[PDB]
């Protein structure tokens, strides 16, 4: 009849799950709260949009980003699970770029932070691959007719982030001033950094 | 595996949740949300239980259905404790038990997996390559788009990594080799039936061959 499963309440499922392991001396003592820890307040796109503001304002760190990413990283120390071979992409005026992971979820975890659940949803997975131009479109991006769109689907071990081009109206700021409009969705992507009016 | 997880390409999804640089709130969304991903690691780099492709498996393993009715989340919780019981360290009985009610787990693996291809080919930037029209029960990290396609090598990693479809079933003889960024016009994967560009697929090289 295609109905669901009965199941404990998911709660109460994970935490069986860990005390299930912990009871029998499994998990050391404060790792799961040293993971959460981690996830929350160090892997951050706070760290891409650090990389971003660099690359647009040092041509050499630029090309460094754009040829070994790992390396240009690791002189930050970004470097981490879910992050450990990185390219980054370029966008140009003739190009648009988008990463997904159709199959799951995988994502830059350390430099863009953990995916969000739009990105993990089925409706990304399976519509950006395909249409990507009415995707965008329909979360606030237009992108033209005269720009190639390019979706790296997330399939191995190569962990993306896109290097969006630097907007007009920005000549001069800062790394700090330029940090702040690189947002999470464009280090995925699917936005284009905005200069406040 | 042609799993229901194979998404690319399906039709009939509508909008995606999320509009550009909308709030997406924490990290986690509930207290126990963080489990999942930390006694995944737990089992990887403490235990040595598993890898993180086995855990890509079990997962593509949940019953369909079970699948497509899962928050992302949970489906881990479920991936990781099924990998618990199968490798023996935990009883359904004492996960169930604890839960106090039911914890139905993944389906068993119908595929033993295969080994790393014995013959393989360096590509190099520029070349043309199709993907090996091959199907695969077990784990594979090629999704079904791209069987059987055309497209150019743009960058052939500098580090070689297990095959997922040994190293994913926990086999001993998943080897290493390289991935390479596959292009493909959009057109190659969906005919005119895209809005798209290009599409690139990081691909094992054992899952390529020389086009012609
Ligand atoms: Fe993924
Ligand atoms: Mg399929
Ligand atoms: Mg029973
Ligand atoms: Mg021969």
């Amino acid at each position: 009849e295609n109905a669901a499963p009965a199941q404990a309440p998911v709660s109460d499922r994970a935490w069986a799950l860990f005390r299930a392991l912990d009871g029998k001396g499994l998990v050391p003592d404060g790792y799961v709260e040293g993971w959460k820890k981690t996830f929350e307040e160090d892997f951050s796109p706070r760290r891409g949009a650090e990389l971003v503001a660099r690359a647009w304002t040092d041509p050499e760190f630029r090309q460094l980003l754009l040829t070994d990413g790992t390396a240009a990283v690791a002189q930050y120390g970004y470097l981490g699970p879910q992050g450990e071979y990185i390219v980054a992409v370029e966008d140009t005026p003739t190009l648009k770029n988008v990463i997904v992971c159709s199959l799951c979820a995988c994502t830059a975890w350390p430099i863009l932070g953990l995916p969000p659940t739009w990105y993990k949803s089925f409706e990304y997975r399976a519509r950006v691959v395909r249409e990507p131009r009415k995707v965008l479109s329909e979360m606030g991006t237009e992108i033209a007719s005269d720009i190639e769109i390019r979706v790296y689907d997330t399939t191995a071990e190569t962990r993306y982030m896109v290097l969006p081009q630097r907007p007009a109206g920005t000549e001069g700021w800062s790394q700090e001033q330029l940090q702040e409009i690189v947002t999470k969705d464009c280090l995925i992507g699917v936005a284009i950094p905005q200069v406040p009016t | 595996m042609d799993g229901v997880h194979d998404l690319a390409g399906v039709q009939g999804f509508g909008k995606v949740p999320h509009t550009v640089n909308a709030d997406i709130g924490p990290t986690f969304h509930a207290e126990w949300e963080h489990l999942p991903y930390s006694l995944m690691f737990a089992g990887v780099a403490e235990l040595g239980a598993f890898s993180v492709d086995e855990v890509r498996y079990v997962v593509e393993r949940m019953e369909p259905r079970h699948y497509m009715m899962t928050p992302y989340y949970e489906r881990y919780v479920i991936g990781v404790a099924t990998l618990m019981v199968e490798k023996g360290i935990l009883t359904q009985d004492e996960l169930e038990s604890l839960a106090g009610g039911p914890f139905p787990l993944s389906r068993p693996s119908e595929s033993e997996g295969r080994p790393a291809p014995v013959e393989t080919t360096t590509f190099e930037v520029g070349q043309r390559v199709r993907v090996r029209d091959e199907y695969v029960p077990g784990h594979i990290r090629m999704p079904a788009y791209c069987r059987g396609r055309v497209g150019t090598i743009s960058h052939r990693t500098t580090e070689k990594w297990p095959f997922p479809d040994a190293i994913g079933h926990g086999r001993n003889d998943a080897g290493e080799e390289p991935t390479y960024h596959v292009k493909f016009a959009a057109e190659e994967l969906f005919g005119s039936d895209t809005d798209g560009g290009s599409v690139v697929v990081d691909l094992f090289e054992g899952y390529l061959e020389p086009a012609a």
